[PDB]
RNA sequence: UUACUUAUUCAAUGAAGCGGAGCUGGAAUUCAUUUUCCACGUUCUAGCAUUCAAGGUCCCAUUCGGGGCUGAUCCGGGUUG
RNA sequence: CUGACUGUCUAAUUAAAACAUAGCAUUGCGAUGGUCAGAAAGUGAUGUUGACGCAAUGUGAUUUCUGCCCAGUGCUCUGAA
RNA sequence: CGAAAGGGAAUCCGGUUAAGAUUCCGGAACCUGGAUAUGGAUUCUUCACGGUAACGUAACUGAAUGUGGAGACGUCGGCGC
């Protein structure tokens, strides 16, 4: 119960991980290749219109 | 010129803010100590029922004021009979009296400090 | 250099989260200082009465700053001034005789309103000065005519706190000389001379004008633009 | 006589809105540089129930375009949202149903939820399940759209008032029966007090003025002049007619 | 003194010297708090004359009642 | 019948980006000129977006710390309807 | 015979066939608003609402129908004057 | 301000009185606020290792700021414990 929480110690209150709290395992990967594929793509929308660019 | 506000927001603008520097001095002579030892410690509580905790007990059983506390109380005993207060007890009486309880640790004899005080 | 990088910012809509510019026109201000800011501005618009658009017509620099430096040389009689004259003309005076005229006959640059006032009705002034800010305006408005009738020369100077100082004060609303030295009556013609040709033969004329409009800003150039661009 | 019921009602009391289990009003986001400009981006992080309102709440988090942090806004589901969808509102958003654009943004013939009356009310008209207004053409003499409201009343409002794609959801509420009276019941019991109704011609004549007896009528007419006092107010009021109808359709 | 001049300049309140001032003042008070201390007497000519003299323990206010 | 915006009236906002004009730049007319138009950061994804900002450039001799100007055009102080 | 039903009321002479109900029908209103409150108000209920809504009357489940009459009372009106 | 029935930091058996006890006695705990030292852990790859993984452990620096979770929640019923 919350203020329980507050007489004990960390590792009772994480796992060892990006958000140790907060997410949960597959909600991080998700977190994670989500992350990567958009800022990826990014620049895919970027390189491809400074192909327009350069075509107009 | 100008002035640079990054906030839109007006507060009052943080003044001095001075200090009570008087010229009478209210009250004319301090009060003198309300709650002195002795107004403390009221009376002791000497009844058969109360005797017996301090013969098979080591408690030592005092009236004391409504005002004091069991800070007041631990004081009082302990300055007035030169004795150590293991813990300190209180409870109200029915007719408006503050009964403490007061144990004295392992050092002292309640009985001897009692007939010391003065009464069995 | 490189090990460190250029990364920069986009601060467009939808995006980096704003940073931190100037709101000095959007601040919420205390009541106080829209009020004065309002009062003027209301002011501003509606036709203002000539009678008080008289005002507003101040002085140049030069010879305001003129009309000064000259006053400054009949400052009052300070207070330790005053002080031992009177311990001198007082104690002995009334220990001998000279009806107290033990000093000389003092050259000052009066001022009071109702004082000021008397000068003017009574043909004795030479030079006032009227101070464009004070409040209420009635308490100068019949001046700048009461002195065309009289024929006493006048203007409108800027400072009802620069007034003050010039007579030893916080504020004075009105300053005007009656006496002056003899060394100085030169620069009373060429100062009276070019002020008469602004506030005086200027006054009649003036006075048929009246003033006020100025849509201010943003309701102008919408005119301005409803005018250069329908036409 | 006795003050009516009808006057009761003014002063509060016992009918006020009972609102303990009501999410947080349902309001737009505020007219901002960005959606006054361009568009912003939101995820639907939610659709909850407000309750008695049949009518799904849609909660979406935006961004904060001046400081770093986040602010849920509390919209009306406009069906069709789904926890995910992105929600892009402001002059330059697309059309898509969710998004909130300005009334001049949007074609004639587009249908369009929680629109403004006065641009940046942050929402007027048609926020009752399943309602919509319509747009019927523009104007751009002052930017102003006429649009059709679900009354029927074509309404011309300004162009910079914003609306959000699509119809309401919560479809056909009001075609399944009632049935019982417990339903009814329970309907208030998150609303107000105003059930159950009891009709005046069974009062006394003091409590209504259809009240006196001996027989249950209603006295003389049952329609009462606009402009009577409170306290005549009962009944059909400024009655233009009465009587069955079947109206068809609307005003056009 | 000036005075003779605000008391018969006050008089005139069609002129349209005071329209205009009664216009822009009437504008000012309502903004102000309805009972505020007044900085100075409007009316130097009129408190004066009901007995205020500009000194130490004289003081102004102004107030605004409704009407009807 | 009606234009004005300061009285009065209403809406919001933690009174942020209103108003006028400019860089940039792509089309035009004119039988060449400025006579104007036009645009100027975000939309496959239930990520991330904060430390007066990294960069750039000047300063203090600069030991580590600061600061300024651009970064973010200028001009109105009508918060905006 | 009655009321559809569960349900409510005359605490202390009436529990019913009365009241309510769901269902049906009607009326006002798009917020500068409908209804209602207040001595007034920078006032207040509906409203954390917006016609699948709120407000106001009627009738009283289902089934089945709901005729004729707008002269009178009343309500209403993009109507001559 | 508004809950001795909602939210909520932490105690238990034994014994005892004419009448008190989850308070008193005896024993064994826990919470909180405050203190501080030693043991440990960490470190020359400075702010810990391991496990592919879910995760583990006596630890294993963390200001602004952000955010997420617990507080925190209807009713019936059968089934499991
Ligand atoms: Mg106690
Ligand atoms: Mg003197
Ligand atoms: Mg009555
Ligand atoms: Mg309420
Ligand atoms: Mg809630
Ligand atoms: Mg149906
Ligand atoms: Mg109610
Ligand atoms: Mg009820
Ligand atoms: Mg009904
Ligand atoms: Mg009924
Ligand atoms: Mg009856
Ligand atoms: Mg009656
Ligand atoms: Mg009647
Ligand atoms: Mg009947
Ligand atoms: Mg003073
Ligand atoms: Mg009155
Ligand atoms: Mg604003
Ligand atoms: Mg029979
Ligand atoms: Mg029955
Ligand atoms: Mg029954
Ligand atoms: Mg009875
Ligand atoms: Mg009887
Ligand atoms: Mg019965
Ligand atoms: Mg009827
Ligand atoms: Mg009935
Ligand atoms: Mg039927
Ligand atoms: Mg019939
Ligand atoms: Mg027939
Ligand atoms: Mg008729
Ligand atoms: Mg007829
Ligand atoms: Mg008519
Ligand atoms: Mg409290
Ligand atoms: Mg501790
Ligand atoms: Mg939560
Ligand atoms: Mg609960
Ligand atoms: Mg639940």
């Amino acid at each position: 119960r919350p203020r329980q929480y507050a007489t004990v110690s960390k590792t009772h209150k994480t796992v060892s991980r990006a958000y140790g709290g907060s997410r949960c395992a597959n909600c991080v990967k998700e977190r994670i290749i989500r992350a990567f594929l958009i800022e990826e793509q990014k620049i895919v929308k970027k390189v491809v219109k400074e192909q327009t660019e350069a075509a107009k | 010129a100008l002035k640079v506000r990054t906030s839109a927001t007006f507060r009052l603008p943080k003044t001095l803010k001075l200090a009570r520097a008087p010229k009478y001095a209210s009250k004319a002579v301090p009060h003198y100590n309300r709650l002195d030892s002795y107004k403390v410690i009221e009376q002791p509580i000497t009844s058969e029922t109360a005797m017996k905790k301090v013969e098979d007990g080591n408690i030592l059983v005092f009236q004391v004021s409504m005002k004091a506390n069991k800070y007041q109380i631990k004081k009082a005993v302990k300055e007035l009979y030169e004795v150590d207060v293991l813990k300190v007890n209180t409870l109200v009486r029915p007719n408006g009296t503050k009964k403490a309880y007061v144990r004295l640790t392992a050092d002292y004899d309640a009985l001897d400090i009692a007939n010391r005080i003065g009464y069995i | 250099n490189p090990l460190t990088h250029s990364t920069p910012k986009n601060f467009g809509i939808g995006q980096a989260v704003q940073p931190k510019r100037n709101l000095s026109r959007y601040v919420k201000w205390p009541e106080y200082v829209r009020v004065q800011r309002q009062k003027k501005i209301l002011s501003i618009r509606l036709k203002v009465p000539p009678t008080i658009a008289q005002f507003q017509y101040t002085l140049d620099r030069n010879t305001a700053a003129e009309t000064f430096k000259l006053f400054n040389k009949y400052r009052p009689e300070t207070a330790a001034e005053k002080k031992e004259r009177l311990t001198k003309e007082a104690a002995a005076v009334a220990e001998g005789k000279s009806k107290q005229d033990a000093s000389p006959k003092p050259y000052a640059v009066k001022y009071g309103l109702n004082h000021v006032v008397a000068l003017i009705e009574n043909k004795k002034a030479k030079l006032v000065l009227i101070a464009n800010d004070v409040d209420p305006i009635e308490l100068v408005v019949f001046l700048p005519a009461l002195c065309k009738k009289m024929g006493v020369p006048y203007a409108i100077v800027k400072g009802k706190a620069r007034l003050g100082t010039l007579v030893n004060q916080k504020t004075s609303a009105v300053a005007a000389l009656t006496e002056v030295r003899a060394e100085d009556e030169a620069a009373l013609a060429k100062l009276v001379s070019t002020i008469d040709a602004n506030f005086a033969d200027k006054y009649d004329e003036v006075k048929k004008h009246w003033g006020g409009g100025i849509l201010g800003n943003k309701a102008q150039a919408k005119m301005d633009k409803x005018x250069x661009x329908x036409x | 006589g006795r003050v009516i019921r009808n006057q009761r009602k003014g002063a509060g009391s016992i009918f006020t809105s009972h609102t303990r289990l009501r999410q947080g009003a349902a309001k737009l986001r505020t007219l901002d540089y960005a959606e006054r400009h361009g568009y912003i981006r939101g995820i639907v992080k939610q659709i909850v129930h407000d309750s008695g309102r049949g009518a799904p709440l849609a909660k979406v988090v935006f961004r904060d375009p001046y400081k770093y942090r986040l602010r849920e806004e509390i919209f009306i589901a406009n069906e069709g949202v789904h926890t995910g969808q992105f929600i892009y509102a402001g002059k330059k958003a697309s059309l898509n149903v969710g998004n909130v654009l300005p009334l001049g943004s949007v074609p004639e013939g587009t249908i369009v939820s929680n629109v403004e009356e006065k641009p940046g009310d942050r929402g007027a008209l048609a926020r009752a399940s399943g309602n919509y207004v319509i747009i019927i053409g523009h104007n751009p003499d002052e930017n102003k759209t006429r649009v059709r409201l679900p009354s029927g009343a074509k309404k011309v409002i300004s162009s910079d008032a914003r609306g959000v794609i699509g119809v309401i959801a919560g479809g056909g509420r009001v075609d399944k029966p009632l049935l019982k009276a417990g339903r009814a019941f329970h309907k208030y019991r998150l609303k107000r007090n105003s059930w159950p109704k009891t009709r005046g011609v069974a009062m006394n004549p003091v409590d209504h003025p259809h009240g006196g007896g001996n027989h249950q009528h209603i006295g003389k007419a049952s329609t009462i002049s606009r402009g009577a006092v409170s306290g005549q107010k009962a009944g059909l009021i400024a009655a233009r007619r009465t009587g069955l109808l079947r109206g068809s359709q609307k005003t056009q | 003194g000036a005075y003779k001049y605000l008391e018969e300049l006050q008089r005139k309140k069609q002129s349209d010297v005071l329209r205009f001032l009664q216009r822009v003042r009437v504008w000012e008070y309502r903004q102000k708090n309805v009972i505020h201390r007044a900085a100075r007497p409007t009316r130097p000519d009129k408190a004066r004359r009901l007995g205020y003299k500009a000194k130490q323990g004289f003081v102004i206010y102004r107030v605004r009642v409704r009407r009807g």
